[PDB]
């Protein structure tokens, strides 16, 4: 009988399928003129119209190429692969969708760029200093989590104009530090000094060649030389297969986009590279400083981690700009950089623990939603995004992509990575939505019998003011017959009111201020749910009274979004791990928890019963978190084992509990140890005590 | 939306000269005419020995748009010795900065260095020149015995600048006491007064001046833009400044007094880095008399529909109100790194409809990043956020950006006609481009049939060609139209008339006119003036019976009417617009005459009913609420029937339902025509007789405050007819409830203590918390989760304070969170234990010596909490129990409550009551194994 296909897509071909995927037609007058167009497939099969006829085409995902995932990353010989399937092929019929998956893995041995970048203010000679030994000192420690490394330098002091820079009050003070009883080297703005090379001795050598400058000005032009590092990565070196870190290091406040205009520097960042043969930045002087927005596409387009090494009297300053630049990272500098090392190595675990997907070049009329599997087999959905992680993990996310209508007739490519990575998975899409007897079809009046109309797949429309299954009635004037199967039932309604029953089809004769199809005049364009003044919220295109939503948006009335940052908490965690993602807004599970991001929940149980499960998991291999296994992922915080707890005049928390052996565990914990927790246990828990009188 | 983008004047400097970068209207009293001052910062000029001094230019309007410069300076640098220059002209900027009022105009070389007359220096002091006429004057505020970056060395004075009505000048000096900023003010005659070329410190005797703060605010900025305009009350221009580094680069905007320096009022952006502050505009685009403030952040990031920071940028708009307060509001830009807060222009009314409109410019958006221009209409509500047009930028670029936008001026009509115009720069290209307005015109068309019910069988004209008669009525179009401004009388209009209009589309065509037999017909039209209310008639004919067969749609008249462009223009090709709110067309409809019995009339019986679906809406949050209405007409058909249902706009309308065959599904629509608070549903234009439907109309209402005791609904059905064309207007109530789903819940961080106590003895007099026991919390939390509010409650917790004459849990102190006092009955911390540096089993108030809690808990609101702290100490001492060992005991507190008030005190209430108990259960674990018949000893 009549179903959505019939209704809706008995126009043509092109209607048949624009209806749905459930849609097919038939070709060569199968069943010449008989009754039933389009309905479903199944129905229209039933009814002989079957061979070279059918026309359903189905929607695919064929993967092109997929090369296995890696086990090292040194190990080359074969190409190191981190994304399963790299190339996959897309054919989406209109209103239809196709789900696929993507496996991302922290690849083992993987080699690492690192681009040392330096504030060389008069400040920083203390830490030149210190920063000899590193070097050899870093490539033995690096040794560890990587095989092929190899690190570069390059120094920063702000432009060398005239606000900033010491005009030149004296010429003696071009060659500035006369004015206290010594010597610094003029300003200079940027200054790459090494391209990364393999040979770690180098860098030792060349950090002892350099000196110091000054500046009058206490905010210094650090984002030319993060901009230039960045997008000069021919100078700079950066490989394709390695981690590329950007150690970002100053003791100062940063200049930024717009402070050029009072040094008459009114260009904006063009964003290409200006570091020639005498390796200095020679925009410095002419084009003005990058902003966030800026720096943030072209770290993202080369793969760089900006790692922020700023000292303590200016660290809350780049953690907020850290924060509107997502995947950088900030650590606590020494006056010296005594412990540049460390930040560095910390920096990397950091950046490797987490796996977050990309997409560029999506098109417009298509939308993907995500779910992420990172624990076990555990499926989060909503979630492109995957954190915790150690090097050797491999994390899965699931991809469904749907198109609304039918798009260009052009086969689009689009591609989805993971930050920072250089593997991805590249999407063709081809948009099926055009029957194959559409072009061998000629209307020229002729052909759809004794008359004048237009002719095409097994059927014909009459050209204006005509139609009938044939070919006849212009315009009224015959009219009075035919009558036709018009409204389902035959209880007397004509054409949904809004429309005439003529020559066995409906006259849809209302233009209201939009469109009007459907052949009972089915459907309105325009009459739909309203959430507030817009049509879909403003956020969507309708067809018969239903809401088609825009990309990022779902639900009855298109207000719901698919946002999750809304979500986040600078904890980094979801809804505070206590909670689901509703619209971009947190629904508070049972913990009787609350705020914007679950965040609050004073009546929660202390942090010891959360620890002491970790505990019993991690040091006595029982517990909830043992038999989920989830113990290695849900805590990473360093358990050590002392034989006594202290009074220490710090930050002490005495958690007490009786294990299933009966006995009392009783262990201390410690945050803020420099923005990390250890947790230390009392190596010999109480227990009862049998007879050992001597026995 | 009506600046003239077809024919806008154009104007260039030289190239490389930032011509455009800043520009200005000169309007003086000494002449009938009126110029445009651009400046050109990097112009080189015929001073001696100074490359790129830059200039100002005077840009004739009256035809040729040559620029002549504007000679303020024409000497090279002075000397402080002979070969030793006091000062350096060249690279100086001058005319990055251009301001006039009346005769007078202001230019500054905000990059001016300046040698010291103490050290050797070069120091950007920034100066300025003050024109009027021949006679000019220096004023270089910043050039004082205050000498280096610490002082106003590092001034750049002159980088922005301002006018007050009055006359006093607003500097802008962002680099005064190491970056700060600076804000300075002077007379004008005080200036041109003192003025003294032989003394280059002059000091001005009413000057206002910021003066030097503390080294946080360091590098803040102040002075990068500024803009005048009364604030405190009434009196004089206060001044308004953007400080871009402010608050570790959120950025601020300083407001100061007029009279005096004195600080009024601060802003604050959201986002670091975003360079709030950047541009500042003061305008009342509210037309209430009170300057409203547009604060621009060009590097904004908002945040796209994937959830990804993207940098479109920012302007804030503060509609100020007699109060203080003011009321704002955001402005997102449109691409990304178009930098959208980049200018903020006053306009003035640009379409003289009552308010003030602003242009906000993104100089390096577009299609090839040539640059926009928004305009942006103001309402009695505020800026209208929509913008009604966009100036697309029109050169390319060289190399550097054409930046076209970066520089602005509106609020003066350089022509005739009664309109504001526009400059916009372009520096990147060397060009400014004056945009002029066009005049808007308003146009009330009028349409009526006169036989509005058309008779088939009443054929009283005569057809003109043949000798038979037909079924005709009468067509009557009309056009009033008036407009402000200088415009002319005489007004042509493309009129079209078109019968039948929702029939034409393939099918057949009812009515046609009599002379052309022919649906469709034009006439050229030529109205004037306003208010002479032109009119045209036509007399159309119906088909014969014989087989146009539809005789129950409407026969719509539609009628619309276009302006003729070139005929109507004045001399320089000024083509008036019409008013953009103002359709160009109406419909009216004639239904043919069917049924309405014998007489000939149509006299329907319109009905309307409802019933209360759910009978509650709970007040403090949205609401779902559906009614079923029953329309039904059960007297003759009613022509253009539909149902009014006006709804009390402190409720929204989702939709019809269409969950259910059983309801109707009509075509409705939401409106509002002034006053009016309505749904409009269509029951069909011939509602013919007896036929009643069923509906369902779904809203939500949102009524949080405690306004009436229900919210009503008034719903009448209406026709077209000439009799009995409405029902009765009915009413319904819906009744609005009380409910507050209040909770107590507590707990105890230490919610067990095991008694091997570490590291304890007894102390006879003991002092700290580590000589009595362990710290065990008790946290209580009092929290409304329902919809409506409460006023007032009351919380009693009842502590278990000792066991016989033995103190088990010992307060120390305790803590509250929100709306609520507490007191306890018994002294807290009797024995002065300070440190912080922050029936066997069960022991209760029962059987346990009770300390009691009272808290008066105020006005808790949906999603809120009251949370009561008590930090208690173990009395250890006790649990050694010298009776004999030990037992497990259960310490157990208890916290209950009562609510005693509510908000909505002429609504039917209830009081709350609920309680918890939280418990600290002390064991010890560590027990005696089996032993026969011996005793313990200390
Ligand atoms: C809009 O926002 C802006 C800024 O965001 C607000 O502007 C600020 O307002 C503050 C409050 O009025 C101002 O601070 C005051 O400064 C004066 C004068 O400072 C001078 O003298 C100081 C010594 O007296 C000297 O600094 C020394 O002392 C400092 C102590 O603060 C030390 O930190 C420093 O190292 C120095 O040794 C300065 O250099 C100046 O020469 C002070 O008198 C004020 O003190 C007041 O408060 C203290 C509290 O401890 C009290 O004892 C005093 O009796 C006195 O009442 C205060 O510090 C600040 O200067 C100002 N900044 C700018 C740039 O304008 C603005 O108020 C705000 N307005 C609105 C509408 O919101
Ligand atoms: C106002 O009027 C002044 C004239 O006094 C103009 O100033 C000079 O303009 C020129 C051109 O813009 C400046 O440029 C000079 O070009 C040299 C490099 O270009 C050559 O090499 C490139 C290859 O890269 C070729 O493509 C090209 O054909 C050239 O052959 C520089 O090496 C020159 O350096 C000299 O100037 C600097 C300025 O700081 C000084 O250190 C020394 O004098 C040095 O010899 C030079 O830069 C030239 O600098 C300008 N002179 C100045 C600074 O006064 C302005 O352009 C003009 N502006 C306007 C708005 O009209
Ligand atoms: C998109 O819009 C729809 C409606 O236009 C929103 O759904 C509405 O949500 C309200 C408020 O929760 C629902 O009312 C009631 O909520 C209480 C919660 O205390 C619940 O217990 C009741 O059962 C009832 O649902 C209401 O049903 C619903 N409106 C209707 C009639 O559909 C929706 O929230 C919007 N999406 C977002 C989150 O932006
Ligand atoms: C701290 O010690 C107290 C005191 O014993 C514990 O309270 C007891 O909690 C248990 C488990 O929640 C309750 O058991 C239940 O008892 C009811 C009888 O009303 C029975 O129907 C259930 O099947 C169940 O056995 C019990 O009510 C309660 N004590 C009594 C006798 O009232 C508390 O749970 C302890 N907390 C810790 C740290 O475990
Ligand atoms: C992520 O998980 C959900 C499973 O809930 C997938 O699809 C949803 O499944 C059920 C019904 O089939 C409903 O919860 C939703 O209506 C479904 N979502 C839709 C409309 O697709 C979802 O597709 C999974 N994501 C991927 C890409 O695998
Ligand atoms: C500058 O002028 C303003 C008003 O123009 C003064 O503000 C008032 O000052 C008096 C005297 O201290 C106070 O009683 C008022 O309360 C102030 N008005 C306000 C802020 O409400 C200000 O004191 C003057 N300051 C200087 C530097 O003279
Ligand atoms: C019969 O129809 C004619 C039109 O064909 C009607 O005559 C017009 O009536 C309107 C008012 O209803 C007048 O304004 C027109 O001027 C009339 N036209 C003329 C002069 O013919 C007429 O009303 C109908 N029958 C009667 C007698 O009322
Ligand atoms: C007659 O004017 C109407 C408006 O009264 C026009 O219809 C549409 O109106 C919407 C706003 O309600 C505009 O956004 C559209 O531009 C209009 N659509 C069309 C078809 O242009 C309409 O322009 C006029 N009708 C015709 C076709 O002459
Ligand atoms: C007080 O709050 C309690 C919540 O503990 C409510 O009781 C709940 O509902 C039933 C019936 O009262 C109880 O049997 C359950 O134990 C409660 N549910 C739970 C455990 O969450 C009760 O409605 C309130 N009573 C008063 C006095 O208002
Ligand atoms: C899509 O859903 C899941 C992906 O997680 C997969 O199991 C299933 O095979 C896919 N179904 C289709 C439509 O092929
Ligand atoms: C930066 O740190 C965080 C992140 O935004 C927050 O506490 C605060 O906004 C910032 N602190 C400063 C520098 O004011
Ligand atoms: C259409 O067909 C008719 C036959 O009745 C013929 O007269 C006419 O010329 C044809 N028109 C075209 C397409 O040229
Ligand atoms: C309408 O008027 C114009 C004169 O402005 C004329 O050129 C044109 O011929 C007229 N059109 C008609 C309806 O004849
Ligand atoms: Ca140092
Ligand atoms: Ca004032
Ligand atoms: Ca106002
Ligand atoms: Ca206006
Ligand atoms: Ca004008
Ligand atoms: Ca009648």
């Amino acid at each position: 009988g009549p179903n959505i296909c019939t209704t809706r897509g008995v126009s043509s071909c092109q209607q048949c399928l624009a209806v749905s995927p459930m849609c097919a037609w038939c070709s060569d007058e199968a069943l010449p003129l008989g009754s039933p167009r389009c309905d479903l497939k199944e129905n229209l099969l039933k009814d002989n119209c079957a061979p070279e006829s059918i026309e359903f085409p189905v929607s695919e995902a064929r993967v092109l190429e997929d090369r296995p995932l890696s086990d090292k990353g040194s190990g080359d010989s074969s190409q190191v692969t981190q994304v399963s399937p790299q190339r996959i092929a897309l054919r989406l019929r209109p209103d239809d969708s196709k789900n696929f998956s993507i496996q991302v893995r922290q690849v083992e041995d993987y080699p690492v760029d690192i681009y040392y970048l330096m504030d060389l203010s008069y400040s920083m000679k203390d830490d030149l200093w210190s920063i000899q030994n590193l070097g050899t000192k870093l490539a033995t420690q690096m040794r560890k989590l990587t095989s092929n490394l190899r690190i570069g330098f390059g120094a920063f002091v702000d432009k060398p104009v005239s606000p900033y820079m010491y005009i030149s009050p004296p010429e003696a003070l071009e060659n500035p530090c006369y004015d206290m009883k010594t010597t610094c080297l003029p300003m200079f703005g940027y200054k790459h000094v090494l391209t990364l090379t393999d040979q770690v001795t180098r860098f030792n050598e060349e950090v002892k060649k350099q000196s110091v400058s000054r500046n009058r000005d206490a905010p210094e032009g650090g984002f030319d030389a993060i901009m230039q590092a960045t997008v000069c990565d021919e100078k700079i070196g950066w490989r394709n297969d390695a981690s590329h870190l950007l150690v970002f290091t100053t003791d100062a406040k940063t200049h930024i986009a717009l402070d050029g205009r009072l040094a008459g520097i009114v260009q904006p960042n063009d964003g290409q590279c200006h570091v020639g043969s005498d390796n200095h930045y020679s925009a410095s002087t002419t084009m003005d400083y990058p902003s966030l927005g800026l720096m943030t596409e072209k770290l993202s387009q080369k793969n760089i981690n900006l790692i922020f090494a700023v000292t303590e009297n200016v660290v809350n300053l780049y953690q907020n700009y850290s924060e509107l630049i997502p995947g950088t990272t900030v650590g606590v500098l020494s006056m010296d950089s005594s412990n540049v090392l460390q930040l560095i190595v910390d920096a990397y675990g950091k950046i490797r623990s987490k796996v977050e997907l990309e997409v560029r070049d999506l098109p417009e009329e298509l939308s993907l939603s995500f779910n992420a599997t990172c624990l076990n087999n555990e499926v989060i959905p909503g979630l492109k995004s995957c954190m915790g992680l150690k090097i050797g993990d491999t994390v899965s996310f699931s991809i469904e992509a749907k198109v609304r209508g039918c798009p260009q007739e052009k086969e689009k490519s689009f591609t989805i990575k993971p930050v920072g990575f250089k593997d991805s998975l590249i999407v063709q899409v081809t948009f099926d939505c055009d029957c194959a007897c559409q072009a061998q079809a000629e209307p020229n009046s002729h052909r759809c019998n004794n008359g004048n109309g237009t002719f095409e797949c097994g059927v014909c429309r009459c050209g204006p003011g005509w139609l009938g299954s044939q070919c006849e009635c212009s315009e009224e004037d015959y009219r009075p017959s035919q009558q036709d199967e018009c409204s389902p039932r035959e209880g007397q309604p004509v054409c949904s009111q809004r429309g005439e029953c003529l020559c066995g089809q409906c006259v849809c004769h209302s233009s209201d201020f939009g469109k009007i199809t459907g052949k009972y005049c089915e459907c309105d364009d325009f009459s739909c749910v309203r959430y507030k003044g817009e049509m879909c919220s403003g956020h969507g295109q309708c067809s018969c009274g239903d809401c088609l939503c825009d990309s990022d948006w779902t639900g009855y009335y298109c207000n719901c979004t698919t946002r999750t940052d809304t979500c986040m908490s600078s904890n980094g965690l979801l809804c505070s791990g206590r909670g689901k993602c509703e619209c971009g807004s947190c629904v508070c599970i049972q913990p009787g928890s609350y705020g914007d991001t679950c965040e609050k929940c004073p009546t929660c149980p202390d942090a010891c019963t959360f620890k002491k499960e970790c505990v019993e998991c991690k040091k006595f291999d029982r517990g909830a978190l043992h038999d989920e296994n989830t113990c290695n992922r849900y805590c990473r915080d360093e358990i050590e084992s002392v034989k006594e707890l202290k009074d220490t005049g710090k930050d002490a928390v005495n958690c007490t509990y009786k294990n299933e052996d009966d006995c009392v565990v009783r262990f201390q914990y410690y945050e803020d140890s420099s923005g990390k927790s250890i947790l230390y246990v009392v190596e010999e828990p109480e227990c009862p005590k049998g007879p050992d009188i001597l026995v | 939306f009506n600046l003239d983008v077809d024919s806008p004047a154009e104007y260039s400097g030289p190239e490389g000269s930032y011509f455009g970068f800043a520009v200005d209207f000169f309007v003086p009293s000494a002449s009938s005419r009126m110029f445009l001052l651009v400046g050109a910062p990097k112009a080189n000029t015929t001073q001696p020995g100074i490359v790129e001094g830059g200039q100002v230019l005077k840009c004739d309007w009256s035809s040729t748009r040559r620029c002549q410069p504007i000679e303020f300076d024409a000497t090279g640098n002075r000397d402080y010795a002979k070969d030793d220059p006091l000062e350096f002209k060249s690279h100086q900027w001058f005319g990055a900065s251009v301001r006039s009022k009346q005769d007078k105009i202001l230019a500054c070389a905000p990059l001016y260095h300046w040698r010291t007359e103490m050290k050797q220096e070069r120091e950007p002091v920034g100066t300025c020149f003050l024109q009027d006429g021949t006679k000019t004057v220096e004023y270089a505020p910043c050039r004082s015995q205050d000498i280096d970056a610490d002082g106003q060395g590092f001034c750049q004075g002159g980088f922005s600048i301002d006018f007050t009505k009055a006359d006093r000048v607003l500097l802008g000096g962002p680099g005064s006491f190491y970056w700060q900023g600076q804000l300075i003010s002077d007379q004008v005659a005080e200036i041109v007064s003192k003025y003294d070329p032989n003394v280059y410190s002059i000091k001005y005797n009413n000057q206002l001046a910021t003066r030097t703060a503390q080294a946080i605010f360091d590098d803040s900025y102040l002075g990068y833009s500024v803009a005048v305009g009364d604030f405190n009350g009434d009196g004089i221009d206060d001044f308004v400044s953007g400080v871009p580094r402010a608050a570790r680069t959120l950025g601020m905007v300083y407001i100061y007094d007029g009279k005096n320096m004195s600080s009024l009022y601060n802003f604050t952006g959201e986002q670091m880095a975003a360079y709030f502050g950047f541009s500042v505009a003061a305008t009342d685009i509210n037309g209430d008399d009170y300057a409203d403030v547009f604060i621009g952040a060009p590097l904004f990031m908002d945040r796209g529909s994937d959830g990804k920071l993207q940098e479109v940028g920012q302007v804030s708009v503060s509609l100020q109100r007699a109060s203080g307060d003011f009321q704002t509001t955001k402005l997102n830009g449109f691409e990304v790194f178009a930098r959208f807060g980049s200018a903020i222009a006053p306009l003035g009314d640009l379409d003289q409809d009552g308010f003030n409109d602003i242009a906000i410019a993104a100089p390096y958006g577009g299609e090839d990043k040539k640059g926009i221009v928004y305009i942006f209409n103001g309402r009695s509500t505020g800026l209208n956020a929509v913008p009604s047009q966009i100036l697309e930028g029109q050169w390319a670029a060289r190399s550097m950006p054409p930046s076209f936008g970066y520089s602005m001026k509106g609020a003066t009509d350089i022509d005739k006609n009664g309109y504001p115009d526009l400059i916009v720069g372009a520096f990147g290209v060397d060009r400014a481009i004056l945009y002029r307005a066009r005049p808007v015109i308003t146009v009330n068309a009028g349409l009526e049939v006169y036989p509005s019910i058309l008779n088939q069988d009443n054929k009283t004209c005569s057809l003109p060609g043949t000798a038979l008669k037909v079924s005709c009525f009468n067509v009557r179009f009309c056009l009033k139209a008036d407009g402000k401004g200088v415009l002319p009388r005489k007004l042509n209009f493309q009129v079209e008339l078109l019968l039948d209009k929702l029939k034409q589309k393939g099918a057949i065509r009812r009515a046609l006119f009599l002379y052309s037999r022919s649906p469709s017909h034009s006439k050229n039209m030529t109205i004037s003036r306003g208010g002479l209310m032109q009119c045209e008639e036509l007399i159309a004919y119906l088909r014969d019976e014989s087989e146009f067969r539809d005789k129950l749609t409407p026969i719509t008249i539609f009628m619309e009417y276009r302006l003729d462009y070139r005929t109507a223009a004045d001399t320089t090709g000024l083509q008036p617009i019409l008013n953009q709110f103002t359709p160009a067309n109406i419909s009216r409809q004639a239904h043919i005459l069917l049924d309405c019995g014998e007489d000939n009339v149509c006299k329907p019986k319109l009905e309307v009913s409802v019933d209360s679906d759910q009978k509650k809406i709970y007040i403090g949050d949205d609401n779902p609420l559906t009614l079923i209405v029953k329309a039904q007409n059960q007297g003759e058909g009613a022509y253009e029937a539909e149902l009014i249902v006006s709804i009390p706009l402190q409720a929204d309308f989702i939709g019809v339902v269409r969950n259910n065959e059983a309801l109707a599904r009509l075509s409705c629509a939401f409106k509002t025509e002034n006053q009016t608070r309505q749904v409009v549903c269509d029951l069909g234009n011939p509602m013919k007789a007896g036929t009643q439907l069923l509906a369902g109309l779904r809203f939500s209402v949102h009524q949080q405050s405690e306004m009436d005791t229900s919210v009503k609904f008034d719903l009448q059905i209406q026709s077209s007819n000439l009799f009995d064309k409405v029902s009765p207007v009915v009413s319904h109530k819906v009744d609005l409830a009380v409910l507050a789903a209040v909770e107590i819940r507590g707990v105890s961080s230490p919610d067990h203590v095991f008694l091997p106590i570490p590291n304890w003895e007894h102390k006879e007099n003991p002092e700290t918390e580590e000589d009595v026991g362990p710290v065990v919390q008790h946290i209580y939390e009092l929290r409304n989760n329902g919809p409506s509010s409460f006023s007032k409650a009351m919380l009693h917790l009842q502590w278990p304070y000792k066991y016989n004459n033995n103190t088990l849990l010992y307060i120390l102190h305790y803590d509250i969170d929100g709306p609520m006092n507490c007191t306890s009955d018994m002294e807290i911390n009797p024995l002065r234990i300070k440190i912080s540096s922050l029936d066997i089993h069960t022991l209760g108030c029962g059987v346990a010596q009770c300390l009691k809690i009272v808290c008066q808990v105020g006005r808790l609101d949906r999603g809120k909490s009251a949370i009561l702290y008590v930090k208690s100490l173990l009395w250890t001492e006790t649990f050694m129990n010298k009776e004999n060992q030990n037992h497990s005991y259960s310490l157990k507190s208890s916290a209950s409550f009562n609510v005693i008030e509510f908000p909505y005190k002429n609504l039917p209430i209830e009081d709350i009551t609920n309680s918890t108990l939280v418990t600290t259960n002390v064991t010890w674990g560590i027990q005696p194994a089996p032993m026969p018949v011996p005793v313990w000893v200390i």
